[PDB]
RNA sequence: AAUUGAAGAGUUUGAUCAUGGCUCAGAUUGAACGCUGGCGGCAGGCCUAACACAUGCAAGUCGAACGGUAACAGGAAGAAGCUUGCUUCUUUGCUGACGAGUGGCGGACGGGUGAGUAAUGUCUGGGAAACUGCCUGAUGGAGGGGGAUAACUACUGGAAACGGUAGCUAAUACCGCAUAACGUCGCAAGACCAAAGAGGGGGACCUUCGGGCCUCUUGCCAUCGGAUGUGCCCAGAUGGGAUUAGCUAGUAGGUGGGGUAACGGCUCACCUAGGCGACGAUCCCUAGCUGGUCUGAGAGGAUGACCAGCCACACUGGAACUGAGACACGGUCCAGACUCCUACGGGAGGCAGCAGUGGGGAAUAUUGCACAAUGGGCGCAAGCCUGAUGCAGCCAUGCCGCGUGUAUGAAGAAGGCCUUCGGGUUGUAAAGUACUUUCAGCGGGGAGGAAGGGAGUAAAGUUAAUACCUUUGCUCAUUGACGUUACCCGCAGAAGAAGCACCGGCUAACUCCGUGCCAGCAGCCGCGGUAAUACGGAGGGUGCAAGCGUUAAUCGGAAUUACUGGGCGUAAAGCGCACGCAGGCGGUUUGUUAAGUCAGAUGUGAAAUCCCCGGGCUCAACCUGGGAACUGCAUCUGAUACUGGCAA
């Protein structure tokens, strides 16, 4: 409130309403893999895994994911599908 | 801090003389020495236990003009000075600047003495000194600046000081105001009619 | 950056200084590692008055310890090449 | 009047009641110091020490001698 | 050099001994009350209400990021008061520089208060499942485009706070495709991912005459590592209470998904029915913790004010965001409590930051000064910001000293005081006499804390470069809040500077006089009966001393919870007496791991602190140097006498 970075505050939620869109944009194609998941398909899955597989991995660039929740998902997510053969 | 009173009572109430009163004429004749100090005490009154350690303890306290707050403080570290803790005690109460230039012939008294001390008069190894508490280390010289050498009091009082038998630790040249130190007074060097004794048993319990 | 820098002891207005390793955001007379050296400013030539152990400054750049200009300014007041 | 040394926190003087502050004491103004402990009504007081030129004033009389209950 | 340290006395009784409480002499306070009061240096100085908080001020910076230029300073196209360029002036942002906005970074550091919490904490060892902005080393790269957008205009709401909409545009802001590896996912194939640019100088070339071009400086980006700030797990200790006996339902555990940087019931799904506890569980009260300080022979007790580490917290309660890192002291939102501005719509706010206010209270500070020091943030640097600090005010609160004058001085004055009324005494005391006057007061000389930074030259490297940048000494003029500094010399005069407790014993120091178990005295036993060494005053001393007594608190003495180191027939104390599962111990012989214990080595035991020997403050206190200590803990490898387990 009282200090002259309080432009801060202006910035945070300036911010915000940008990188949780890039949230809402990374989680809705980790979402997207899991439309197909329970389908029956190897690789309905597996071509939509290539459209989360730059984009969380964009992201992990672009300065949100911290490198390992990134290692995480592409890796169950690819043995999700292999689970089944 | 001084006493500044009445300081022939004090020879008086102890019986000893232990210097103060000096002057030129030693001998007394104005006090009428042992006897009572006052207007009542005309009985010998018993000295128990515990006031005959506080009686040459006035002897000590006076001499070199050392208070109850600061001879206290002398006790502590002396405990730790291996050997005779009276003579680690004596190593601390013969570094006294009133002391040596008492020692040195300067001053009728040790309060004349203190009051060359006390006006800037004292050069000490190619220090102008200060404050009368501070132990003088040996391999060190005394001398007196040159505003206050020779006036008209030091004469007479270097008179009867070289009367005295100049005990031999520290070596007084006096004719051009300097001394010598060289190193600590023994057992073997003092009068040894002060009871030591009496007084570590007061700083014992 | 953990740096080398100066700390501060001694009494009123009679310094005396106390060089240490510590982060840069940390308390200038509190946390650190381990002091190499000390300074007088009152350097007093009897005996000693500005110590420095050399061979830890050599080795804690040796990890990166962007030094101050104090120290460094001691560097220069040692004669370290000499 | 008192025979005790005490000291000053400010002066104040105020415009409407406005307090605005002010170190410098005129003489020929009027002041309102701040904080002192022992301030009676009708002491003369020196600020440099010096003998005072004293003033004993208090003289009216109160008529009633009415009793409290609280 | 470094643990040379342990004492008692009064008090029950006619008297003695024993038992045993009581009390006192020591030391130490974050102190307070009263009496009184000169000075210097060094530390500390709201503990009680984390009570409520007016006022000002504590975190800004970069233009070498940029669009811009709102002030201000030049200069420039142009232009004159007509002193023929001494200059009035609108324009241009060509520069200095930069309010405001966007943007990079910080704002989580430092600071402040202990309310919570008995264990997610701390401390001290050990770890395995991670990250790491700034910093640093090495290794590749750093191409080419684009769309919005504040600011700035048009119009304009509102008392203000604070905004409104349509437009337009720049940037190390944001988003794209190419291109990626010793980086990531996957058995193996393969599949994807980054960014940037500003500034300085300059020769030919080049001139669309912003420059392109070479190069230095600075900068970005990907990654392997390190210093490292931090996160997480385990063991053992870390308080009182059993008049606190059962507690628990994500509670113990598995599988499966998910989860966070990381591991787990961290979370859903289902199965199993256990987990903890009388070797103290849960419940309750109180409390931050440690190094350490106080005392003490030692072992132990009490306690963590100042100092440094760790933790927690930010009015109360909660959640999540941004960022390297926060569930954020001086940030968002919601809610509540209580206040403040109002033109009555609507609006705000956080001192357990410095200083302060009222109140609470036996009690605790200037509504201060400067950024010179050191540290920090930002930045190229110059600098700015710095109540972090360096100082400076108030306070005999404490720890140490200085001085309050000295020699001579007998008729042994006066006066007071007591008295065989003779005398003695106060008392060398004073007066008097001879010096001297430290600090005073006062007047002037006058080191260091100052290192740097900036300006000029040359040289050593870089390169096309004799340029720039960097570096190297030198040269030049300057930077001190403290400060009428410390400190030295000189001046007249002893002139301004002594008081407080006590006197029956403990425990050193007396008779009267005045009251008569009256008024009073006191730490303890006890005094006062007109006829007191205990009461009140005076005088005489006593102890201390610019401090002194009392009061409160911890330890000691207290061997008064006795492991070191106590007792139980009569003094407090043996269950009314047996039985007995937990539990505690245990005869002798052989072998055996080596748990316990023991030796040695290694790493840790932060620094300060206590101690030992020195240096510097003139000496002391104080401030430090080296060293010792840190009595401990873990781990590795050895010994088998006695204990334990194991076996005969």
């Amino acid at each position: 409130n009282i200090k002259s970075a309080k432009k801060r505050a202006i910035q945070s939620e300036k911010a915000r309403k940008h990188n949780a869109s890039r949230r809402s944009m990374m989680r809705t194609f980790i979402k997207k893999v899991y439309a197909a998941i329970e389908a029956g398909d190897k690789a309905a899955a597996q071509k939509a895994f290539n459209e989360m597989q730059p984009i969380v991995d964009r992201q992990a660039a672009k300065g949100l994911i911290h490198k390992n929740k990134a290692a995480r998902h592409k890796a169950n997510l690819t043995a999700q599908i292999n689970k089944l053969a | 801090a001084r006493y500044l009173g009445p300081k022939l009572k004090l020879s008086r109430r102890e019986g000893t003389d232990l210097f103060l009163k000096s002057g030129v004429r030693a001998i007394d004749t104005k006090c009428k020495i042992e006897q009572a100090p006052g207007q009542h005490g005309a009985r010998k009154p018993r000295l128990s236990d515990y006031g005959v350690q506080l009686r040459e303890k006035q002897k000590v306290r006076r001499i070199y003009g050392v208070l109850e707050r600061q001879f206290r403080n002398y006790y502590k570290e002396a405990a730790r000075l291996k050997g005779n803790t009276g003579e680690n005690l004596l190593a601390l109460l013969e570094g006294r600047l009133d002391n040596v230039v008492y020692r040195m012939g300067f001053g009728a008294t040790r309060a004349e003495a203190r009051q060359l001390v006390s006006h800037k008069a004292i050069m000490v190894n190619g220090r102008v000194v200060n404050i009368a508490s501070y132990q003088v280390s040996p391999n060190d010289v005394v001398s007196i600046r040159e505003k206050a050498k020779k006036q008209s009091r030091v004469k007479a009082a270097l008179e009867l000081a070289e009367q005295r038998e100049k005990p031999t630790w520290l070596e007084v040249d006096a004719g051009k105001m300097e001394g010598t130190f060289k190193r600590k007074p023994e057992r073997s060097d003092l009068s040894a009619d002060i009871n030591e004794h009496l007084i570590v048993e007061l700083y014992s319990k | 950056m953990v740096t080398i820098r100066l700390a501060r002891h001694g009494a009123k207005k009679r310094p005396f200084y106390q060089v240490v390793v510590a982060d840069s955001r940390n308390a200038r007379n509190g946390r650190f590692i381990e002091r190499v050296g000390f300074f007088n400013p009152i350097a007093s030539e009897k005996e000693e008055g500005t110590r420095l152990d050399l061979d830890r400054i050599a080795h804690w750049v040796g990890q990166g310890a962007t030094i101050s200009d104090r120290v460094a300014a001691l560097i220069k007041e040692v004669n370290k090449a000499a | 009047v008192k025979a005790a040394r005490e000291r000053f926190g400010r002066i104040v003087q105020m415009h409407a009641n406005k307090r605005e502050e002010i170190k410098e004491v005129r003489a020929g103004d009027i002041a309102a110091a701040i904080g002192l402990k022992d301030v009676t009504t009708g002491d003369t007081l020196c600020d440099p020490d010096a003998p005072i030129i004293l003033e004993r004033m208090e003289f009216p009389e109160p008529v009633i001698s009415i009793a409290v209950e609280p």
